[PDB]
RNA sequence: CCUUCUCAAACAUUCUGUUUGGUAGUGAGUGAUACUCUUUGGAGUUAACUUGAAAUUGCCUUAAA
């Protein structure tokens, strides 16, 4: 069997979550979708996952989108078994918009006696 | 020793070692004597080898003795000591030295996109190209060697000689 | 004026304890700051005037070595019309304008080896600005394969004269260094082979002079690729 | 016979770049456009400097 | 019944890969004859008062197409479904696939011409390109050669 | 009556080619044929039975 | 249904238009704070200032299908340019001049002419007023010497001559206007129709250019091409 | 199926030298020792290298009909 999950790896540049929701809703009621983007910069891996509430829905989707040439790079959305289910995508953002002298001479005096190890 | 090299980076590690000396006595022996010289217009050391006329060749190896010479010419006219083709004899370079195999004594060793832009675009280095490389071919079909036969694919050994399409 | 004497002493100590290609040769000189730019990343190639032209040893040894580096100089539209290097002792590999590095080469692999095989990368400063977005991260992940800027224009037109006096002085006296929002500086020499000890002490007096004058810089290291860090300066006073 | 007028104006191009060196003429891509070979460009220049010494 | 040899046509590209096809075909249009006549008077007059990179083109006549199959000279081979002599047709597949050349199929002769300004062309290559074409053999071979690999059976 | 054919051919690749022709100087010259309708061009122009194409656009009245 | 490439295509010309607004919006905030130390340019000129000048805009159609945009969208409200091929004059100002800059890629604008201007008020003109759902024209002052000429704008020729001297009733005058919705230009489709809108499509590219740059001058073009 | 910020200012003017500003990037993944800060949370920085736009889970409609 498979599950409601799907996963298409190779997605081309851009292709936000928003428009992977909008383009899989005409198929029909899909559960949820997620991308993997990086922690430090908000670009995404080009691979991510989305769920559907029918099973069958899920598989049809991916026979017809199988190897559908988009912009960029053709899709790689293939179906997993049961389970693996789109646990743990978190959507990361970059941002919001927008005493001493002491410590110093003593790492200055350190590297000035270790300097002599070589 | 001896230095395993792929045929699909041979001729880069070949122009590597090369460029490690650019002086010194890098003595290299070739199986073919067409081959050498298609190689002697790579540079784009002086050819060296028994097709051509007799006198020019004494008078360069002359010259030099102050290359890129083939197996039978090198016999008797003498930094490194090295052989890229097969050999026409498996033990008559055995007997510094090193060489160069892989389709299977002391030690071993460890450690370019204008020419195929070049090789369609020019004729005479086309045909002189693939004659160097089928004499190659035919060498190494015609070698009685121990243990090397009629296996390895072209689509290496055309990369090898700088051909892309298999001729 | 610097200390010279700890530059005496380490142009000694530490070819001996070098004496692994770039560990070995590989010269630097390290630059502690407390910060830079603020909350911004602007990505300017600053300039550092060298009293050697260091450039013409760097390709003799690039020449007779197994890596030879080429010269892109990235142009504009205007500047297609040899007179580009029939006046330049030096001379320039290649010429590309961003007509095609916008195009030809989206597939990223090609980017990729096509930025790879330079390493001087000049670029007009009209057009610096426009790089990034096209170069991708590749070309601004390390130091030797980000645009470098020089000034081609005059009275706002192209100028032979202009080009070929700016690249002469950068072949003979310009230094480039990156500028990280960070507490860490790094500026590349050269090789163990860069002249001699006083020779190279002088090499690194002016460097030193200018990295202090043009800003409030924290430390200076004499150091190599993965060298110790050998103290040059101590400019706490500014603290 | 004789040597048409763009193909002695050619000719004279390549000996004025070249003079008599027939090897550098051959890779002289600039000019030796149809990549004559080293019998040919000499056949072609004794020939257009019979008239012009 | 057709026997399995035949009816590999009929099954063909998808509408998406197809017009992707299409699109990549357009940008190689061989010059056509007022173009080509064009050009050659002007550089006459070029000449005639006060030395060019190879031109490249779609490769479309049957003879010299498949001149170039079997040298493993065709990187993309497309070939018309409708074609009135069917045997000029059936064994091509077979010589591409034999050769290790990628190959695709489509329906209208008339719209495969159309291309390269004949009125009919019936098969079609290319010899060189700027790097979708990749990405487009990988596309024909996932969905017509590879997910298709079974037209040897049925009837 | 209804069996599946055979691929005993179709699954091995060939390496090198079928044929080995050498190759034509014209694949590696420009077009000598097309130089010939230049030079046919030229020609017809040097004549003055065909009009310069500057001339066609000059007489637009 | 809809295919993919267009929702894709849409997405990636929404974020390149989204980046230069907001791109365009900050170095503004910032020129006008007069700090002008840390970006590209300060000063503001024209190539083909802020000083009051009547300027005719054209809104055309394009770029690609991108979901209105709040900034853009609420500009063009204001001058209600929302339908294509419709034009209306504003007063130029300092003000108005980053406008320009906010609605650059979805609008063309120029100098007019005073030919140009009475052409366009004597051929064409609305009055959406008394259920008042009629589009009568400019039929007779009458309306003008009624509903308007309390400033002194009795006839025509008086609004000619506010919106040609930025008088005082300009703005009055503008508003009743209702301004004008201008024929496209092929206007046609068919055997002739789509030849002639390919070839006048190559004009555009060459006219109605966009840099992107967030210093680039202002786009200006004489009216005199309708 | 879509094209990326291809110069802004001052001295001086020698067919233009000097000075400043303007460059927020596709990711995946390896990695040779140091900088501080920041007050236990880890934050940014310093060489070099692989990549098929490769990849499995970090809390306004005449681009119409």
């Amino acid at each position: 069997e498979y599950s409601g999950i799907i996963y298409v790896s190779r997605l081309p540049h851009g292709f936000h979550e928003k428009e992977l929701s909008k383009y899989f809703a005409q198929f029909g009621d899909l559960k949820e979708v997620r991308l993997a983007r990086n922690k430090k910069t908000g670009n995404s891996r080009h691979y991510g996952f989305l769920e559907f509430v029918n099973k069958e829905d899920a598989m049809i989707a991916q026979e017809s989108m199988n190897n559908y040439l988009l912009m960029g790079h053709l899709l790689q959305v293939r179906v997993l078994p049961k389970g693996a289910k789109i646990e743990k995508l978190y959507k990361y953002k970059k941002r919001v918009l927008v005493q001493l002298k002491d410590n110093m001479k003593q790492k200055h005096e350190e590297r000035i006696k270790k300097l002599a190890k070589s | 020793g001896y230095v395993v090299c792929d045929s699909d980076k041979r001729f880069l590690l070949l122009f590597s070692f090369l460029k490690r000396n650019q002086k010194k006595k890098i003595i290299v022996f070739l199986s073919s004597c067409n081959s050498v010289k298609y190689y002697a217009e790579l540079l784009n050391v002086l050819e060296l080898h028994g097709k051509q006329k007799q006198q020019k060749r004494t008078n360069t190896f002359f010259e030099f003795c102050n290359l890129i010479c083939t197996d039978v010419a090198a016999r008797g006219l003498d930094d490194w000591i090295i052989q890229f083709d097969p050999p026409d004899d498996p033990r008559d370079y055995i007997h510094k030295s090193l060489m160069f195999l892989t389709p299977n004594p002391l030690n071993e060793y460890e450690f370019q996109s204008q020419l195929e832009k070049l090789i369609k675009s020019n004729y005479y280095l086309h045909q002189t190209a693939k004659d160097g490389y089928r004499s190659y071919l035919q060498a190494y079909a015609s070698h009685s060697l121990k243990t090397v036969y009629q296996i390895d694919k072209l689509d290496l050994a055309k990369v090898a000689k700088s051909y892309g399409f298999p001729v | 004026a610097i200390p010279r004497e700890r530059v005496i002493k380490a142009v000694n100590e530490l070819i001996k304890f070098t004496s692994e290609e770039l560990k070995k040769d590989l010269q630097l000189i390290v630059v502690n700051n407390k910060s830079f730019t603020g909350t911004s990343k602007s990505f300017k190639l600053k300039l550092l005037n060298v009293k050697h032209s260091f450039y013409k040893p760097w390709k003799e040894a690039s020449a007779t070595a197994v890596k030879d580096f080429k010269v892109l100089l990235i142009l504009k539209d205007s500047d297609i019309k040899d007179d580009l290097f029939d006046q330049l002792g030096i001379k320039v590999d290649e010429i590309i304008c961003g007509k095609d590095l916008k195009t030809v080469y989206k597939a990223y692999e090609a980017r990729n080896a096509f930025i790879s095989q330079f390493s001087l990368i000049l670029a007009d400063d009209s057009i610096v600005t426009s790089l990034p977005k096209l170069m991708g991260g590749k070309a601004y992940n390390k130091v030797e394969t980000t645009p470098i800027s020089i000034r081609t224009h005059a009275n706002k037109e192209f100028s032979l004269t202009t080009l070929t006096n700016n690249i002469k002085k950068v072949y003979m006296n310009q230094l480039p260094v990156k500028l990280p929002r960070g507490t860490t500086l790094n500026v590349h020499l050269g090789n163990l082979e860069w002249l001699r000890p006083e020779e190279f002490v002088d090499n690194v007096e002016l460097i030193s002079e200018q990295l202090i004058k043009a800003y409030q810089i924290r430390s200076i290291f004499i150091k190599t690729n993965r060298s110790p860090v050998l103290p040059l300066y101590y400019n706490q006073d500014v603290l | 016979r004789s040597q048409s007028e763009r193909e002695e104006e050619w000719l004279e191009k390549l000996y004025k770049k070249h003079g008599d060196d027939y090897k550098k003429m051959f890779f002289d891509k600039k000019l030796n456009i149809y990549q004559q070979s080293e019998g040919d460009l000499k056949r072609r220049l004794l020939r257009w400097k019979k008239r012009n010494g | 019944k057709v026997p399995p040899t035949i009816a590999q046509f009929q099954y063909t590209l998808d509408r998406n890969t197809a017009a992707e096809t299409f699109k990549l075909f357009n940008k190689y249009r061989p010059e056509t004859a007022a173009e080509k006549k064009e050009r050659l008077t002007k550089e006459a007059a070029a000449v005639a008062e006060g030395a060019s990179p190879k031109p490249y083109a779609v490769k479309y006549g049957l003879n010299h197409v498949v001149a170039l199959i079997e040298n493993k000279k065709a990187k993309l081979v497309l070939i018309a479904n409708d074609v009135d002599p069917i045997e000029l047709v059936v064994f091509l597949p077979a010589l591409c696939k034999k050769m290790g050349v990628p190959y695709a199929i489509v329906k209208g002769k008339a719209r495969l011409g159309t291309l390269v300004n004949q009125k009919t062309s019936a098969v079609a290559a290319l010899t060189e390109v700027e790097a979708a074409l990749a990405k487009l053999v990988s596309t024909i071979d996932a969905n017509f050669a590879d997910k298709y690999d079974e037209v040897k059976k049925h009837w | 009556p209804y069996e599946p054919l055979i691929d005993w051919f179709t699954r091995h690749e060939e390496v090198m080619p079928l044929t080995a022709v050498p190759e034509p100087k014209r694949r590696f010259v420009p077009s000598k044929n097309e130089a010939k309708r230049v030079m046919k061009i030229v020609r017809a122009i040097r004549e003055g039975r065909i009009i310069p194409p500057k001339k066609l656009k000059e007489m637009k009245e | 249904f809809v295919r993919a490439e267009s929702i894709v295509a849409k997405t990636l010309a929404t974020s390149r238009e989204k980046e230069r607004i907001k791109r365009v919006s900050i170095l503004e905030d910032k020129k006008a704070k007069n700090e002008t130390q840390h970006i590209a340019s300060g000063k503001d000129f024209i190539l083909k200032d802020g000083k009051p000048a009547l300027l005719f805009i054209v809104r055309v159609r394009g770029p690609l299908a991108v979901n209105i945009p709040n900034k853009a969208f609420k500009i063009l409200s204001l001058l209600r340019l929302v339908e294509t091929n419709t034009g209306v004059f504003v007063k130029l100002t300092k003000n108005v001049y980053p406008l320009l800059k906010v609605i650059a890629p979805y609008v063309v604008i120029g100098k007019p002419s005073l030919s140009s201007i009475r052409s366009l008020i004597q051929k064409r003109g609305r009055i959406i007023y008394k259920a008042e759902p009629h589009e009568i024209v400019l039929n007779d002052n009458n309306i003008v010497e009624e509903q308007l000429g309390d400033h002194g704008i009795i006839c025509v020729e008086d609004i000619i001559h506010e919106i040609a001297t930025m008088g005082e009733s300009f703005s009055v005058c503008n508003f009743f206007l209702q301004p004008f919705k201008l024929n496209r230009e092929v206007s046609g489709f068919g055997s002739l129709n789509r030849l002639r809108k390919i070839k006048q499509r190559e004009a555009e590219s060459r006219t109605r250019q966009f840099s992107n740059a967030a210093t680039a001058p202002v786009i200006e073009v004489d009216i005199d091409s309708l």
